């Protein structure tokens, strides 16, 4: 069990078909790219997290092409005398051009060939050199295709990137809830399962789960299933009555530990509008700012117009901010990004694994793209401060990229942010509304049941004024008083709904987030702006 | 069949 | 002294368990996992701490289930490097795949593969390279099996902790009395003991200590009995005369230090609610927070309400924040840990053994766990607090594990650990009442040979404003004066009991350690935050 075709993986149709064009082209019908007269592209470079099928999925486009396939590793060849690994190098490479087609895949290129500014040891340098000597030096007839996997896509010498080497980027993020549901589908086609199953509930429940994790959860899942029925022992009866079940997939997600989310890295959104709570008019502004102009580029074109690329909010915090970000990325069919305090807060510090060019150049890669970062205020360093000018300075014509930015303290920041060729948008966030109070509310209490048409009209009149973050905390002190009355009531669920007595409870232990005074100091402020 | 291969559906997978 | 079983083994009966039912079933028994249809693991990693028997353990198995036993240490390896590397490790696979079944195992595996970082090797890289994929190349039907043993589990590449490699993690942490009584039952069972011995007092007195340093005792004891005897001293009669007593192992313990209590181990606690007095609404609202979860996760995760494992306690020192969390570890059944503010301190001054990413890593191998963070203002940091703040961050509210914070300065604890989904529940914990000062009274006076006709008022009414540590000290003090008496009347058993006239002495000559001013300000601050 050593070959494995396009069938063998999900949640990559993108990266998939990306990667089928670009290494079979070149290779099946080489005849129409000297049609065209041009020399076909030779390097690829696939980069993303740990454990996301890298390699699989090299081997399995490798395997399915039918094409020669001579494999080098990273620290293996890395470990070793100059001359030997130049002479394991250009034995790779004259091999792979002696037998055509052929393809190279320079598993861990990381290692061989890092930054010099941290690793300038000239053993590197020189392997890079004739690395790099070697990739120009094919033969345009010859059918060589040079595949490199990295975990750390901006740890590399620059280089490599230039043309003539691997200029073609892809990148493969966490897999979607779809994504995760096909790679179940595909780990689970020869268990034993049983009848009862959730695996729709499993991919909603797994977040951040590489398709590494999702084979231990499913391996631990057997393993938990076996020793269950380990009890009650060879007896055919036991091998056949053998079946996983629900059970114990919830018990393997309680004992496992996604390691995805550590980083940085880029993910899916899928807010709506609706999930808002109102405000149309401030989305109608956000919409002229963003969206409108990659609908209508001919427009702008015509009468002459760049997109704003990037806004910055303000006021109170926990009123949906994050929210209204995500339902913009969204709305754009756009793969989104985020740092908050100690994701940024480190590379100040310097003591992390991803820089502040990292995260942007994966968000130029994976354009289009939102980039978010939450309380900007906190590093208001100069070093951080610098750069994120430098890389807003460096916005692209039409690339779609946009930048946003939570802050209560506009002040605070250093002034540089608000000036042309930055982020002169400004957009303050409102009190919120009693409707949107109302239908926060509603959203929230999707599944909890409560009174059939419960009088929530009451609750909402008597909180004016109030913070987003004060309903939740109320929904979850009345949430809390339920449970504890209908613990009670089974120690000493006849009422599955609840009364207005819980939410009585906790609007007299509940307390506004939002200071009068620091409200009434962000609408003066507020107004003298817009005077 | 695939996998470049050409009973005969376990042979030609 | 070889093949030896499971009788030489004690103290760790879970641990043994797991080994024994992950090793046995892939050789003995695989038709099972066939007939599931998944490859059984072979990546088995027990950790623990210098002298706790991994390496008795895996002998231990190894013999009993009579599969060829293999050993790679970690000096040896490293003593030749240059080509036996390879080939050692290649010759050892082939030798256990040709005499299946075997076990193959290694030591000291963070030396052949340390965990990467700017501090990293180069010759390792290789010949981690090839055991992983040796390792991936066994096939299924081959019965082998692979085990390591590090000290300090994050101490490794976690490349070794993907599928297919050195996943099944085990931890090892110091036997509890029941565990030393069991060792110390195994080791003393050639000593021509005499009668006087009180091996239940020794392994409840003896408190973090390992088995090697419980041979060490037993070794000193048999060095000391010998002392003694030598003044006769062969005559077959002295001979006979030997053996050892409880003051040998008295002077053993005097003369005996530990080894593994001074770094983060885990430990298992028996403290109950019944300890403590008083406060019983907290008791109450504490068990609901935390064990409602526990004892029923089925209603907790239907009525939506996600847990809020981050409960702190703030209030004047000395007002028993660590008999709480131990007594909420001991109703989880969990193995209780604690980190001082020293260790902290440590930490941010860089030159500590361990960290807390280390720390947290330990909490979630040894689930469920209840961590405890002592003297948490004692930082004030910042990128201290940044890093506890990302670890929480990437705790899953779904894993049973539970933190704990004690800080007597809440004005100088950092806001970014009070947000939702955090260290957010805040506790005070006032100074025990007459009742509460009475029942400590008299619980901790149980040890004490105390005279009968104790004063329940008089000793509880002028006590207070003193909290358990004044009272202790009022105790320790009468202590002495009757230590004192005792010696005096002894030098110029008539008084194994304390008179009245002690504690009278201790009361009148007592102090308040904590001050009005203070207790005033908490007061004002509690009533500041109800409000
Ligand atoms: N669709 C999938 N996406 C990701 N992983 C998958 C998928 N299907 C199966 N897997 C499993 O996930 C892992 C993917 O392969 P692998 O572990 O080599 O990834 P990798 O991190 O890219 O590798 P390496 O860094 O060693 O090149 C394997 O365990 C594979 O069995
Ligand atoms: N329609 C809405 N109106 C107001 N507040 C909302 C709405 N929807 C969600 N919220 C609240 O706003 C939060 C998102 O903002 P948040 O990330 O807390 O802001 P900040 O980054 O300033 O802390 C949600 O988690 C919720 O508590
Ligand atoms: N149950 C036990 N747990 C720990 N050590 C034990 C136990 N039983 C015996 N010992 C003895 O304790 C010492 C532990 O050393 P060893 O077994 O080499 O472990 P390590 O490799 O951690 O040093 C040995 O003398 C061993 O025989
Ligand atoms: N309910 C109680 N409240 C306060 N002190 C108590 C209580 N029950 C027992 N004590 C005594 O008070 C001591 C407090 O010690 P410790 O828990 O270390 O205090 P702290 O955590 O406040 O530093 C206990 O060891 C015990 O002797």
């Amino acid at each position: 069990m050593n070959e494995v075709g396009y069938d063998d993986i999900g949640g990559c149709r993108k990266q998939m078909a990306q990667i089928r064009e670009m290494v079979e082209l070149p290779l099946r019908h080489p005849q129409l790219f000297k049609a065209i007269g041009i020399k076909p592209p030779r390097g690829v470079l696939m980069y993303g997290p740990p454990g996301t099928g890298k390699t699989l999925m090299a081997r399995a486009v490798a395997n399915e092409t039918g094409a020669f396939f001579f494999l080098i590793n990273g620290p293996e060849v890395m470990s070793k005398m100059a001359g030997e690994s130049e002479s394991n190098l250009r034995k790779a490479f004259e091999e792979a051009e002696k037998n055509a087609p052929a393809i190279i895949f320079i598993d861990e290129i990381d290692s061989i060939a890092p930054k010099r500014d941290k690793t300038n040891g000239e053993v590197e340098r020189r392997v890079v050199s004739q690395l790099l000597t070697l990739m120009d030096g094919m033969k345009a007839r010859s059918n060589v295709v040079v595949i490199a996997a990295t975990n750390r896509p901006n740890s590399i010498d620059p280089a490599l990137r230039r043309f003539g080497r691997f200029d073609r980027e892809v990148d493969i993020g966490i897999p979607d809830a779809t994504g995760r549901l096909e790679v179940l589908r595909i780990h689970t086609k020869n268990m034993k399962l049983a009848d009862d199953v959730d695996l729709e509930a499993l991919a909603a429940e797994t977040h951040g789960y590489v398709g590494a994790d999702i084979a231990s959860l499913c391996s631990e899942a057997a393993m938990q299933q076996i020793r269950e029925k380990m009890d009650l022992i060879i007896d055919a009866e036991v091998l056949d009555s053998l079946g996983v079940t629900m059970d114990n997939f919830r018990f393997a997600l309680g004992n496992s530990n996604p390691s995805a989310l550590r980083e940085t890295v880029v993910e899916s959104v899928n807010v709506t509008w609706d999930d808002v709570g109102g405000l149309d008019e401030i989305k109608e502004e956000l919409k002229e700012t963003v969206e409108y102009p990659v609908l209508h580029p001919d427009q702008y074109t015509k009468f002459g117009l760049s997109p704003s690329k990037g806004v910055l909010f303000y006021g109170p915090p926990g009123t949906g901010k994050t929210l209204l970000a995500k339902a913009v990325a969204t709305e754009v069919s756009a793969n989104f990004i985020s740092v908050k305090g100690p994701e940024l807060l480190s590379m100040w510090y310097g003591e992390s694994e991803s820089n502040i060019r990292d995260i942007f150049d994966k968000a130029r890669a994976a354009a289009p793209t939102v980039v978010f970062l939450d309380e900007l205020d906190s590093i208001a360093s100069d070093r951080v401060v610098n750069q994120l000018l430098t890389e807003m300075d460096g916005m692209n014509a039409k690339k779609n990229v946009f930048v946003i930015g939570a802050t209560n303290r506009p002040d605070q920041i250093d002034p540089a942010i608000l000036r042309p060729g930055r982020l002169d948008q400004l957009i303050y966030v409102p009190l919120p509304d009693e409707n949107a109070r109302l239908s926060i509310l509603n959203a929230q209490l999707r599944k909890t049941p409560l009174e059939p048409g419960l009088e929530l009209t009451a609750i909402a009149k008597a909180t004016q004024g109030f913070s987003g973050a004060d309903l939740l905390y109320i929904v979850q002190r009345a949430a809390k008083y339920a449970i504890k009355d209908s613990i009670e009531a089974h120690r000493q669920d006849p009422v599955p709904y609840i009364t207005k007595e819980h939410f009585a409870e906790a609007m007299k232990t509940a307390k506004r987030s939002v200071s009068d005074a620091e409200l009434r100091r962000y609408e003066a402020y507020s107004q003298q702006m817009k005077a | 069949g695939k996998k470049r291969k050409d009973v005969v559906r376990n042979n030609l997978r």
